[PDB]
């Protein structure tokens, strides 16, 4: 149902924005877990 | 190719012969002796085209267009300053200053002469009105100051008169209050008492003083003020004391 | 603050895993499918144009 | 004179070029049946003619040809309304004939009835969302774009009956200053949809004042494209001769483009982009040329083309080629019909550049075009917040995403929600559309002036 | 002479044609239809006609006139609307009874009954003449009298007969020139080929700016009189309002409007809207129609008039530039001319190589952009002229992968963006800060240094803030609103007011008739000073709500300053720009403290 | 003497088969203008050739034909600098002739001089980021990839104008011990860009060392496609016969690709995918076959092609075919050019595959390899810290993201920022990069040696 002529231009920028948002969410989740481990150990102590 | 060079050499010789008809400018005609030498002799056009095609005459379209633009700017500046006459040394100094310029077609000197010729060209076909009379007097004072000071020296009166002429020309036919206020404000701020004696007609100063007295006369309501305003409107000079006395009486 | 970070970490990991897991293959397959359909349409147009130009070459060769 | 060859559905006859181009020819076969055809292309010592009555029965050298000597012209009169005709002008019941009193061309080039004037009289189609966002005037060739998998013929016939039923209330508002006429052109349509459109036209009260043209998929391709030129010539001759606003419906355009694409597959011609013919824009421009206000400022011919998207994309050669010549567009949505919104019409990709010229004071509102700019941005922001809310989640939305998501659901189910026989005025559509916009504050709208927005806010 | 070999569609072929050129026009058939042989194949020539033929048979007589097909150059072009083949539609509307291009009728482009006042120049009998020289002058309108009657190009000789000043028609002789024997007589009208471009003496650098009235268009890229600029289309988003508002808002001496593939309603609305509207030059008695040249070509007409409409508009713009006046050429759209060339190639039978378009469409489309530009005027007088090439591009395929936009993007020198999402949101005319380029900004910066303009310094910061605003909005919408600095919020807040004041136009502002350079350059100084004052106040220590509440009436006054005219206080600067400079120090000092 | 017809840019003339392929021919028309061209094909009393000046306006039975008898070749000489020429080897200055001394072919390779030496002895051309991070040497090629969002013609004119000034400062460093020349080729450019580039190159004082080739957009495609062959043969003849380092700049590749795609409209060859021809690899290999180190390397022939993408898509064979033959690629970002930086080139996606071989000892800096990797890692860490800084915020940003974010903003406006009339060498670019890299500590710098890092901090 997508356009056959000149349709990959929006999908390339959408895939690049989704990859950049997935990388930023992965880095924010990694920093959130890295702070969450020391917060869990300090909460236990 | 060769027809544009032959026509540019003939138009350059006609513009050079029409620039100085007395032969008193040896400096301007001295630089154009290579093109005026072939035009001052009775020869055929085929001999000039064959001589130009064989490298025996001037055939540079860029140099002939630049020299024809400088000579057309000097002849347009000398013709645009009528009926006044410029100095003989001022034409050679303006031609020497325009010849040494890097870009004469991109400077403000060509736009000032183009706007000065466009003001008189637009005012010549236009009917007689107050904005055409004030723009005609400002174009006459700008033509006298432009002919006296040249186009190689800056001046605030030429730029203010050109800006007032462009602003008055850009206005519509329903802005007589802004043209009368701009003419009264520009005339009141002038250093001279009256810039119309010997440059304008005698009926133009009485028509301008009668136009200002008729414009300020409809706001008065006393008999003494209408009698003094009607008695002050019979002067053949546009002085600042008449405008200050008319503004103080209103 | 520990319960807030522990509450936000599951939503961030689930959103990053779901978006990173579901993001690439739809446009990645659709772009190659649209490019393959455009290339097949261009080759089908040129293959029909060559047969039309072949008659014009033989007709123009006689002149 | 004699059949030289046959390639596909077209018959190539060999004879001298005595007859002109587009003139009707007479072909006689040795079976006791005569057929008539028109020369689509003229050549030296050969001619390509398409037979209207069938495509079988040609002979190699046992047939004869006769030149009529007259060009292809359809006789138009002021009494042809209220009769049943075909794509070639013949009846299917042996009743009423042509009865023409004037000679008109099949292309409309020799008349040129389009006066130098834009569309001013706004014709209401009975839809608040259709006439509100993309409202056109009399003479605009903006057609309704559709797609596969949805009943676009029932929505087109319902909008056609709603325009004629809404024309009586709009006649007093100065929207229409003449009579109402309907033009029904069929090309590749079923008998049930043609009988339903004829039943809707007879129920609307236009059966005795309209012309019916029938063209099926089993007929020739030249008759289907020839029927819209005769219908547009009769509507342009009646609208120019009587000064009446005539509305012509040309459906379907995909069958007319498929007939022109099928006509190029039997000759030696270079094909264009997407495997289609290169001269389809010139043939499509001739049908769209017969449109606009008539000379006099009292009549105009309106054309509403029905184009169905086969691939569900606007980048096709048929929808893009016909949409490039026309101004504006109105695209339907299958998600609106699947959700329950009747009629389903989307407002995000549909935009017209002549809505300001068709609109005007005295027959509409001043802020109707200003409200569509904020409604389009709120509709796009509602789709972006709806896609971001489902894609990313409910923990990544902003404050404007909730109001845009509620305004998109309220506007999608409030403005586009209506019946199939209830008329909707422009003032009721603007009053009902202005109430749906009040969901946010006055510091979030910037597609309208504050003077006109403060007076109606 | 010739015989009709085949007739299919709007193009007719004629066999037995020997000795004819590739540009000579002849009458096809017995109806005397106008046409021109663009191409030839062997003994049969393919001639495209400017009228839809429906009653012409194969075998009719075809006699070539013996000269090329072009338009007439003389007085009477202004204050009239013609077609793409130089045919007057006004006389054909009343005479032929049709406002479009008729069939089987012939009408000249210049009427022989209209008379004008002709005056001779400073030349005399015996002086040499050349191509494009100023031989005389004729007053065409009552506003501008610079319509000088010049000779045709490629001519030379001496003036043997000189006519005096007075009133005469276009068919009367006024001058005669012969170099080697009696060549021919001269008149007010001149012949020139439409397919052949007008020659010039030499090219000149583009250094004169031209304001079309759009603040976002002139703010995004520097528009100059003599450059090449393209306009992106989307199959209708308000591009005709930018062309009609750009043509009516322009203050050039000449106006060249030529419709290539328009529907016909925008040409009639633009033609009827020109007499009711007023210009910025103090015109009267139809000043908008008398100052511009109207060329009306529709999609319902033949492709020969639509393809020759750009050549007639480029020839009229070359004649107006050779006359000594600057003219602005507005063309829309090139996709209808490229589709007409692809329809002529598909109808003629030429094999294309552009995915459905002709292979020669790229050289013909690229050759049209090279003809326009600023340079010295041809002729012995050496006058100054310029021609602005503004051609809007339309969709002919994909969004950016079309051959007309791809081939036209290389030959152009100025490019403007177009938001596809913002175009459907009712925000036209929109532009893209990431997709844009201009080469005249460096040469225009030198004259701008003498004019003291600050347009490019605020345009670079506005393009940087508009570029960072899309990344901040995309990162905020994608990552989610959970944390952000005050610099991105102040940049998005300045980009919202800059996009609202500069992006919103053609129905979103009160004053849109004239846009001065000092108001546009001084307008960006308030937003750049507010963004730099907010970033400097936030960098030196301050809250975001304290600075946003510290601004107050300055943000609403800076956003509402676009509705006010620049005629308050002075003649080029408003009082809000002078008061905003003094109030910006108090708002920045109160926001920081 | 008997023109058969004309179809597109190629004209079909009827002449004898005595003329060879690629032979010059003079077409005399009845108007009074003589135009020269090249014979594209020779057959048995039939051929199709492309005229250099114009493609229409000639008679079919009234024109005359004449053969010069010489093949298509341009005279190569040492006096080609300081003048303006055309795409066919004709001067447009209206002055003296070429006055060459050797006959070099333009449609093929004369001797095909290509030495088998590795790439070494790198020289700069005026680009700090281009010559620093992806600096190429004599023998290796590096193309520039741009799009429709930046002045790529002004970037090629500034890159060609920046060359020649680094030879005096590089001569003291043992980087250039011979005469340096530049090759300027313009195809599809305007008169304002060619006059502005000629006035800009003449204002800096580099017009006497480079050649000017201006090709208009209203000429045939054979002259535009044959225009770089005279520059390649002039650079190979000047580099081989003179033993001097010459740099060749060819712009633009999009005009040559569109001119090559517009050709072949009347032959048996058909185009490939995307509308372009399938022989673009042989066309780019033919231009790439006349550049590089000649046998007996004393000078160098550097090829720096500038390609501008009209759509910015990666589905075209123009950037993939041009980048596949070369070693490396340079990309330009529209966001860097929109901010005001000139040139707006990005060093993140750009990389050099032969950067270590081009650099050595005695003709380049020692720490230029580690400084480019440290600047690239600091630019990537500055882009990641700038991207994570918006999500993390200002009060929660890390010290490494702020220190790398300040180095990215300071390095983007200092290293990439250069003057239009200023020439910066690689030694000044390394010292400018050392000042931006001096803000980081010594413990956070591990991509260089300790002696070079301690000596240059």
């Amino acid at each position: 149902v997508f356009p056959t002529r000149m349709t990959l231009g929006l999908m390339k920028t959408k895939l690049k924005g989704a990859n950049q948002g997935y990388s930023l969410l992965k880095r924010k989740s990694e920093a959130l877990t890295k702070r969450f481990r020391d917060i869990t150990k300090r909460i236990d102590d | 190719y060769h027809s544009q060079v032959v026509g540019k050499i003939g138009y350059i010789a006609r513009c050079m012969q029409t620039i100085d008809p007395e032969n008193n400018l040896k400096k301007i005609r001295e630089d154009y002796q290579d093109v005026l030498i072939w035009a001052e002799k009775n020869y055929r056009f085929e001999e000039i085209l064959e001589a130009s095609k064989s490298g025996k005459c001037p055939n540079d379209l860029d140099a002939l267009s630049r020299r024809s633009l400088i000579l057309l700017e000097l002849l347009r500046l000398v013709s645009s300053i009528s009926p006044f006459k410029m100095k003989l040394d001022l034409i050679e100094s303006q031609y020497e200053k325009m010849k040494q310029h890097v870009n004469l077609w991109k400077s403000d000197y060509h736009v000032k002469l183009n706007q000065l010729n466009q003001l008189t060209d637009y005012l010549k076909n236009a009917a007689p009105t107050p904005k055409n009379n004030f723009l005609r007097a400002m174009t006459s004072v700008l033509q006298m100051q432009i002919a006296q000071y040249g186009i190689t020296e800056d001046n605030e009166g030429i730029n203010q008169l050109f800006k007032l002429g462009l602003h008055l020309l850009a206005m519509a036919n329903e802005k007589i209050d802004e043209q009368y206020h701009l003419f009264k404000g520009y005339v009141k701020d002038q250093p001279e008492e009256s810039p119309f004696e010997g440059i304008l007609p005698a009926e133009d100063q009485k028509i301008l003083v009668k136009t200002m007295i008729d414009y300020a006369m409809p706001k008065l309501s006393s008999k003494v003020l209408q009698d003094k305003l009607s008695a002050l409107s019979s002067s053949d000079v546009l002085t600042k004391t008449l405008l200050d006395s008319i503004d103080r009486i209103v | 603050a520990f319960i807030i970070l522990d509450e936000v970490i599951k939503v961030t990991n689930r959103r990053v895993n779901a978006i990173e897991h579901v993001i690439i293959p739809r446009t990645e397959n659709t772009i190659a499918y649209i490019n393959s359909e455009l290339d097949e349409l261009d080759r089908e147009e040129f293959y029909r144009l060559k047969k039309v130009q072949e008659k014009k070459q033989n007709e123009t060769a006689k002149l | 004179n004699t059949v030289s060859g046959v390639n596909g559905p077209l018959v190539i006859l060999e004879k001298v070029k005595f007859p002109r181009y587009n003139e009707i020819v007479n072909l006689t076969l040795p079976d006791g049946t005569v057929r008539q055809g028109q020369v689509l292309e003229i050549r030296g010592d050969r001619a390509i003619v398409q037979v209207f009555e069938g495509t079988s029965g040609i002979d190699v050298k046992k047939t004869t040809v006769e030149f009529t000597g007259e060009s292809l012209r359809i006789p138009v009169s002021e009494d042809m309304l209220g009769r049943i005709f075909d794509g070639s002008g013949r009846p299917i019941d042996n009743g009423p004939k042509v009865f023409a009193e004037d000679y008109l061309d099949i292309n409309g080039s020799p008349i040129n009835p389009y006066a130098r004037i834009y569309p001013e009289e706004m014709i209401s189609t009975g839809v608040s969302a259709i006439d509100t966002m993309n409202s056109i005037a009399r003479g605009q060739k903006i057609p309704i774009f559709s797609a596969s998998g949805l009943p676009h013929n029932e929505i087109a016939a319902q909008i056609c009956r709603q325009a004629g039923l809404v024309r009586p209330t709009k006649d007093v508002h100065d929207g229409h200053e003449e009579n109402f006429s309907i033009v029904f052109a069929a090309m590749g349509v079923n008998l049930e949809t043609a009988r339903f459109f004829k039943q809707d036209f007879e129920e609307n009260g236009s059966l005795e004042r309209t012309s019916l043209f029938l063209n099926l998929a089993n007929d020739p391709t030249i008759e289907r494209i020839i029927t819209p030129r005769l219908a547009l010539t009769t509507a342009e001759y009646l609208a120019y001769q009587t000064e009446r606003h005539v509305l012509t419906i040309l459906t379907d355009m995909s069958s007319y483009a498929d007939a022109l694409r099928e006509v190029s597959a039997a000759r030696e011609e270079v094909p264009g982009r997407r495997g289609y013919p290169g001269y389809m824009y010139t043939d499509l421009s001739t049908i769209y040329e017969r449109a606009g206000r008539v000379e006099g400022r009292n009549g105009s011919i309106t054309q509403i083309p029905i184009l169905t998207m086969p691939n569900d994309d606007i980048t096709h050669p048929i929808p893009d080629l016909t949409g490039y010549i026309t101004e504006g567009q109105i695209f339907v949505d299958r998600q609106l019909h699947n959700k329950g919104i009747y009629p389903p019409i989307n407002v995000l990709p549909s935009l017209s550049r002549l809505m300001k010229s068709a609109i005007g004071e005295g027959m509409t509102r001043k802020d109707h075009g200003d409200v569509s700019n904020q409604l389009y941005a709120k509709y796009a922001i509602g789709k972006d917040a709806a896609a971001m809310k489902a894609v990313v989640g409910e923990e990544a939305l902003s404050i404007e995403d909730k109001l845009s998501l509620e305004f998109l659901e309220k506007f999608e189910k409030t403005f586009i929600t209506q019946g199939a026989y209830e008329d909707r005025t422009v003032f009721e559509s603007l009053d009902q559309a202005w109430s749906l916009l009040r969901i946010y504050p006055k510091e979030m709208l910037n597609r309208i002036s504050p003077k006109i927005l403060d007076e109606f806010y | 002479y010739g015989a009709i070999y085949s007739v299919s569609g709007p193009v007719v072929i004629a066999e037995n044609m020997i000795g004819c050129a590739m540009y000579e026009l002849v009458k096809v058939g017995h109806d005397n239809l106008v046409g021109e042989v663009i191409r030839i194949d062997g003994d049969k020539a393919t001639i495209q006609v400017y009228e839809e033929t429906a009653g012409l048979t194969v075998g009719d007589p075809v006699l070539r006139t013996g000269k090329p097909l072009s338009v007439e150059l003389g007085p009477g072009l202004m204050e009239t609307i013609y077609d793409g083949i130089q045919r007057p539609l006004k006389a054909i509307k009343e005479e032929s009874q049709s406002i479009y291009i008729p069939r089987g009728i012939d009408t000249p482009a210049l009427d022989r009954t209209i008379k004008w006042q002709f005056t001779p120049g400073k030349f005399q009998v015996g002086d040499h003449i050349s191509g494009g020289d100023i031989y005389g002058s004729v007053f065409e309108n009552s506003l501008i009298s610079s319509h000088k009657i010049l000779l045709p190009p490629r001519s030379r000789g001496t003036i043997t007969w000189i006519a005096p000043a007075g009133e005469y028609t276009l068919d009367e002789k006024i001058l005669e020139v012969e170099f080697d024997g009696k060549k021919s007589d001269f008149t007010l009208y001149h012949t020139w080929p439409v397919r052949v471009p007008r020659p010039v003496t030499e090219k000149l650098s583009a250094d004169y700016p031209l304001l079309t009235g759009q603040r976002v268009l002139d703010a995004l890229f520097p528009c100059v009189q003599g450059g090449t600029t393209c306009i992106p289309g989307a199959f209708g988003c308000g591009k005709t309002v930018i062309s009609q508002s750009l043509s009516k808002y322009s203050n050039s001496d000449a106006i060249i409007y030529v419709g290539c593939g328009e529907r016909g309603n925008e040409m009639a609305e633009v033609l009827m809207e020109f007499p009711e509207l007023y210009t910025e030059m103090s015109g009267t008695k139809e000043p908008i129609m008398k100052r511009t040249t109207l060329v009306a070509n529709t999609s319902n007409m033949p492709v020969a008039a639509r393809e020759a409409s750009i050549y007639t508009g480029i020839t009229l713009a070359e004649y107006f530039r050779d006359q000594g006046k600057n003219v602005s050429m507005i063309a829309d759209s090139s996709s209808r001319w490229a589709e007409a060339l692809r329809e002529i190639s598909g109808r003629l039978g030429e094999m294309p190589a552009d995915q459905g378009f002709p292979a020669y469409l790229g050289a013909k489309l690229a050759s049209f952009y090279e003809r326009a530009g600023k340079a010295v005027a041809l002729g012995s007088p050496d006058r100054t002229g310029s021609v602005s090439i503004v051609a809007a591009v339309s969709p002919a395929g994909g969004d950016f992968s079309d051959p007309v936009t791809t081939a036209t993007l290389g030959i152009t020198q100025v490019f403007w963006g177009l938001d596809k999402k913002l175009a459907q949101r009712k925000h036209f005319p929109s532009i893209n800060t990431s997709v844009s380029y201009s080469k005249y900004t460096n040469v225009l910066n030198k004259f701008y240094d003498s004019n003291y303009p600050e347009f490019p310094v605020l345009r670079d910061r506005m393009k940087e803030i508009l570029s960072n605003a899309e990344e901040l909005e995309q990162v905020v919408q994608l990552v989610g609103k959970s944390a952000l600095s005050d610099s991105d919020k102040i940049t998005l807040d300045v980009a919202t007011l800059i996009k609202e004041d500069f992006l919103q136009q053609n129905g979103y502002s009160t004053y849109d008739a004239f846009c001065p350079i000092w108001k546009t350059f001084d307008m960006m100084r308030a937003f750049i000073s507010y963004h730099d004052e907010a970033q400097k106040a936030v960098a030196n220590g301050a809250n975001w709500s304290k600075l946003a509440d510290s601004t107050g009436d300055v943000k609403h006054a800076v956003s509402s300053s676009k509705f006010f005219e620049p005629s308050r206080g002075e003649k080029e600067v408003h009082g809000e720009f002078e008061k905003l400079l003094s109030t910006m120090q108090e708002r920045f000092a109160e926001s920081t403290d």
